[PDB]
């Protein structure tokens, strides 16, 4: 058969 | 104390001051407000007109801390919602922000670095604007030394993060040319000790290969394949994540590339990872070798070698629904590609009897999945001669009588298939 296919910000704390 | 839980009139107070002390003071307390894990009112200090008047202060040579304050203050409202990046974008931060990677305060640039990531990491379109004001050539300057442990751990983990933003996200992928140019500096922290440098680098791997045969290709050639084939047996769990998700995607291309993953000695890790604890990492494992399984002959006599097929066996029998899914697969495209002798094999690991058990699962994908399975299973018995010796099988374990129900089923493609072998192999 054939294949099948299928945190970005950050908040500076103290 | 002093620049303690302001007022936001009064950042605004200090801050409409001709007095670049006052404004530093002011700006201070708003990134204090700002740096409170608890509901930061980011909202308020963009009402309050309060960005214009930060990005003026990024460019305040001769007050550095003023400089790192409202990189800090611009960072933690670009790390909230997309509206929020926009109004941080909107105020010209962005190049703004380039100009201040080469700074010769480190706290400072590691900002900036720090606060494009966040912008780049919203989404496709902001993450091209970045990289069309600039921002790789002097991220990548700052990553160029003889050895990477002579940077601050912190300052190196930042650096690897925002980058794996740029690598990130689809429709559509980065440029091809911001993609080549970074590669080799990513396959570099690839190599790092520090295991949130690797992961971090595995995540940048993993958006980088997730996408047409040609991204696949890119980083394949790179050699990357072995490195991410040892990170794969790592003991952190945030590192073998991505790294398999890599090899994942990396899988889901050409035979040939699929090979690198096979000769780079992958298929021993997954004794392992069809049967980790973490649901994830076993769905993930068994979609891995779905992938593997549709691949050519020699492939899937590499999976029989590895003695992986009673591994699938294991996870069809008992796993998460959405993982004996995958596995349902997994066999289908072995039963598919798969030689006479490698699917009679599949047979004798007990494939049979929890392959019937599934078919009462609701999800009518997997039936139809399993049923052409069925349907492969009895052509090879077929060349054998032997489809009455499989027909027992199925009827002894009650896999019959699941088959049966099934062409009274609610779906078209179901009983179709259904009674087509109830009446081929069973009457």
């Amino acid at each position: 058969n054939r294949k099948r296919r299928g945190m970005p910000k950050r908040q500076r704390i103290p | 104390q002093g620049t303690v839980n302001w007022s936001v009139e009064d950042i605004v107070k200090g801050i409409n001051s001709n007095n670049l002390e006052s404004q530093l003071q002011a700006t201070q307390a708003a990134r204090k407000l700002l740096s409170r894990e608890k509901q930061p009112p980011i909202d308020n200090i963009i009402r309050a007109g309060l960005i214009p008047k930060f990005v003026s202060f990024l460019g305040k040579t001769d007050c550095s801390p003023i400089q790192f304050e409202s990189a800090w203050a611009l960072t933690n409202i670009a790390s909230g919602t997309s509206e929020q990046t926009k109004a941080v974008v909107d105020g010209g931060a962005i190049p703004a922000f380039i100009s201040l990677l080469a700074s010769p305060h480190a706290h400072i640039s590691e900002q900036a670095v720090w606060a494009l990531g966040n912008i780049a990491g919203d989404g496709s379109a902001f993450r091209d604007l970045v990289i069309k004001h600039g921002a790789i050539d002097p991220l990548l300057a700052l990553l160029a030394v003889p050895d990477l442990s002579t940077l601050a751990c912190g300052y190196l983990r930042n650096l690897t993060w925002t980058l794996s933003n740029l690598c990130r996200n689809k429709n559509p992928a980065p440029p091809l040319d911001a993609v080549e140019q970074i590669l080799p500096t990513l396959v570099r922290l690839l190599h790092h000790n520090d295991p949130e440098v690797l992961a971090d680098s595995c995540w940048a791997i993993s958006y980088l290969t997730d996408g047409p045969n040609e991204r696949i290709e890119m980083v394949v050639k790179k050699g990357v394949v072995p490195q991410l084939v040892k990170l794969l047996g790592a003991t952190e769990l945030p590192i073998v994540t991505p790294a398999l998700r890599a090899i994942g995607n990396i899988v889901t291309g050409t035979d040939e590339q699929t090979q690198k993953v096979i000769d780079a000695g992958a298929l021993a890790v997954f004794p392992s990872l069809l049967t980790n604890p973490k649901t994830n990492i076993q769905k993930e494992a068994t979609w891995t070798m779905s992938n593997i399984t549709a691949g050519r002959q020699d492939q899937i006599q590499q999976v029989v070698n590895h003695g992986l097929v009673p591994f699938l066996v294991g996870v069809l029998s008992k796993a998460d629904f959405k993982t004996q899914k995958e596995a349902a697969w997994a066999i289908t495209n072995y039963t598919s590609g798969g030689t006479v002798e490698q699917i009679v094999y599949l047979v004798h690991c007990g494939i049979i009897e929890p392959l019937m058990n599934l078919l009462s699962a609701k999800d009518t994908k997997i039936i139809q999945v399993i049923l052409d399975a069925i349907s492969n299973i009895f052509q090879a018995a077929e060349k054998l001669g032997e489809t009455e010796k499989l027909s027992i099988m199925i009827e002894e374990c009650g896999g019959l009588d699941k088959i049966e129900a099934l062409q009274r089923h609610e779906n078209e493609s179901v009983y179709k298939a259904s009674l087509n072998l109830i009446e081929k192999y069973f009457s």
